[PDB]
């Protein structure tokens, strides 16, 4: 009436919960790159010679 | 994302765009001058001076 060893298991199942990968879009930056410093339009000379 | 000192050795981090690739370039840096300190970001045009100088600028701006 006691507990005895039974037949060895024939296989093992290991369960884990996993989600999946999306598409590669690689959206690097809101406003991207190093935007260049640049000329103010027209500007004009702010200096003249004497005479 | 936020990455750490040991987690940064196993990942590619472009600096400028057009340096980002498809398989490579897992991440990208926020600004190109992210590498420099707060004081080293106060030196003007540090890119065109030799390095022993820019390092000198950091010790002279504190005196």
């Amino acid at each position: 009436g006691g507990l005895t060893c039974a037949s060895a298991p024939q296989g093992t199942l290991r369960i884990l919960e996993g989600p999946q990968q999306s598409l590669s879009g690689s959206p690097l930056q809101p406003i991207p790159a190093s935007p260049p410093p640049q000329i103010p339009p027209g500007l004009r000379p702010r200096f003249c010679a004497f005479g | 994302e936020l990455i750490g000192t040991m987690e940064q050795i196993f990942m590619n981090v472009a600096i400028f765009e057009d340096e980002v690739f498809a398989g490579v370039t897992t991440h990208q840096e926020l600004f190109p001058h992210s590498l420099l300190s707060v004081i080293a970001n106060f030196i003007p045009f540090s890119d065109h001076n030799q390095s022993p100088r820019n390092m000198y600028q950091c010790q002279m701006g504190k005196q």
